[PDB]
């Protein structure tokens, strides 16, 4: 009996709460997978910086030759 | 009646969750409706005419294909039991600053001594000034009853042992009281019968020597038949514009109060399910209704937390995030469910398992026992109640511990028990503040994160219980039904 009143007073207490201080709150929305996505997306983004960066003719303005 | 809502809450369950739902579905469904209602001593004609009403009022034959059929065939027969239930006449309600005289009549062993306190009681606890009197003279022992009744609801009573006429007992009283400006007065009056024709009479006297501004008429849920009899015949003499049902535990279930309701097309104001005077429940025609349909009501539940009107919101919250919580805002707390009111009713308006969970043989003296917690409590001083952690100090010096078994009983175990209760309370509220902005106040993030929001559920649903959490509807119907607290 003791686990059920303790139940009970969970449930009170929650509704309380909210209805006395929480904010708007989402209904469910398949709650984001941001909380690992942010290191798979640190990984991602290390993929992203690692592009790959053409090749190019190096300039160099010489001088003339000789005679 | 937490049965027969259940009986026909199964009923609808039926009718829904059919890959089909055609001519043939209805009447199976309705079949349940019918054995539920039979099984509520309702009469079979008048089974036979909610089934014909309901038929009539959902015409599957050329129903616009397209619209919600299951929607407006649930609702077809939630305005059935309504209507069945409602009168259509509105009640009577006491004006503030007037003296208003409510007079009770009713069988012998109706409970109108105890219907007495628990009006009274209620209009007490609502902020009226009310008083009692006692008109009986034949019960053995009524006015002593009374009087402790009365003494133990700290109400004032008047009476008399040796006067033997009600007439003028209840007369003097009502002019005493009415000297000193009370608001409220009701008049017990012993138990009549239709049949005995000299108490018939003295109703008519007391009746017009009182001129009480709205007659109540006591009626228990378990007599039978022989209810529409008596309680027309006690109308053709007397103006009954209410009535009381009381004794909502018996097995009859009140059967007969549908069609009292139908004869003398007035409502019940309120229901008593315990002989306890602190059982006393409104009889709120829509929530009654809604409540039986799996559709709890969310109005009536805000409407108490309103009547409960937490004074601040700011400090509790600033507070709150920084992980503090003291005693005192514990005993804060618990004061605060003992004067939210009946626990049953709090998770009976809820939409959530059900009404018929919380029992009456163990969760009454449950709520006694939990009493016992403000008193261990009390023996704690102020640098206790504001120390911003019970267990750290209580942990050094046991000699507070003594001191606390002074002032409360043994309280060598139990003291240990609330710290051990606090500390869990106090583990949860500092996670509550680490869930860092989920409270108001402060910058303006009126709407709140779902990563934020699943992460409080995550924390949430890991510490309440097992077997509840599963039948609540999961982590989708816990946040669902804190939306719908919200919105409602
Ligand atoms: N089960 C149940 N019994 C009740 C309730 N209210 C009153 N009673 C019973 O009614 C009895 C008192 O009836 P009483 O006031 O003397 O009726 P009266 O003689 O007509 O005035 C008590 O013994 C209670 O057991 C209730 O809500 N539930």
């Amino acid at each position: 009996l003791d686990k059920l009143i303790r139940v009970g007073i969970i449930l009170v207490l929650l509704i309380w709460g909210t209805v006395l201080l929480l904010k708007s709150i989402p209904h469910h929305s398949n709650t984001p997978d941001y909380q690992e996505p942010n290191s798979n997306y640190t990984n991602d983004g290390k993929l992203k910086v690692s592009f790959s960066v053409v090749r190019n003719n190096t300039f160099h303005p010489k001088y003339h030759e000789l005679h | 009646l937490a049965d027969l809502g259940r009986k026909i809450t199964s009923a609808l369950r039926s009718l829904s969750n059919a890959t089909i739902i055609n001519e043939e579905v209805l009447n199976a469904m309705l079949k349940e409706v019918c054995t539920a209602l039979l099984e509520a001593d309702v009469n079979i004609k008048l089974v036979k005419q909610l089934r014909e009403n309901v038929k009539s009022a959902i015409d599957l034959e050329e129903m616009a294909s397209g619209l919600n059929k299951r929607k407006m065939i649930q609702h077809a027969v939630f305005k059935e039991l309504v209507k069945l239930v409602d009168p259509g006449v509105k009640a009577w309600t006491p004006t503030k600053g007037k003296q208003n005289v409510i007079m009770f009549v009713g069988l012998q062993g109706s409970g109108k001594t105890t219907t007495c306190s628990k009006l009274a009681y209620y209009y007490q606890r609502k902020g009226w000034k009310t008083c009692l009197i006692c008109a009986d003279t034949f019960r053995a022992g009524a006015f002593d009853q009374l009087k402790q009744n009365a003494t133990k609801a700290r109400i004032p009573f008047y009476g008399s042992y040796t006067e033997m006429d009600p007439v003028i007992i209840a007369s003097e009283g009502v002019e005493k009281f009415k000297n000193e400006n009370f608001e409220i007065i009701i008049v017990d009056t012993s138990g009549r019968h239709k049949q005995e024709d000299s108490l018939f009479e003295e109703m008519l006297q007391v009746a017009n020597a009182i001129q009480p501004d709205n007659i109540v008429y006591v009626m228990d849920a378990s007599i039978g038949q022989a209810c529409e009899a008596q309680a027309k015949a006690f109308k053709d003499k007397v103006d009954v514009a209410s009535v009381i049902v009381t004794k909502l535990d018996g097995h009859a279930k009140g059967g007969g109060a549908l069609s009292a309701v139908a004869a003398t097309k007035s409502p019940i104001i309120f229901i008593g399910t315990g002989e306890h005077i602190d059982d006393f429940e409104p009889f709120k025609t829509q929530p009654f209704i809604s409540k039986l349909l799996g559709m709890g009501d969310i109005e009536g539940l805000i409407d108490k937390v309103n009547e409960l009107k937490l004074d601040d919101n700011e400090a509790l919250i600033e507070k709150l995030k920084h992980g503090q919580f003291t005693l005192r805002d514990m005993y804060e707390q618990f004061q605060n469910i003992m004067k939210m009111g009946p626990f049953s009713q709090i998770l009976g308006m809820i939409p959530g398992f059900g009404t018929d969970f919380m029992s009456k043989g163990n969760e009454q003296e449950s709520m006694a026992r939990l009493k016992k917690l403000m008193t261990i409590m009390d023996s704690m001083n102020d640098q206790e109640l504001d120390s911003t952690d019970g267990a750290k100090v209580f942990s050094k010096q046991p000699g507070r511990i003594q001191r606390v078994a002074r002032g409360s009983g043994v309280s060598t175990r139990d003291v240990q028990e609330l710290l051990t209760q606090y500390t869990k309370f106090a583990q949860m509220v500092k996670k509550m503040g680490g869930i860092k902005g989920l409270f108001k106040g402060g910058d303006m993030s009126k709407n709140v994160s779902q990563s934020q929001m699943a992460k409080l559920n995550q924390q949430m649903a890991k510490m309440m219980d097992p077997r509840v959490l599963h039948h609540m509807g999961g982590m989708a119907g816990l946040q669902s039904m804190m939306r719908q607290f919200q919105q409602g």
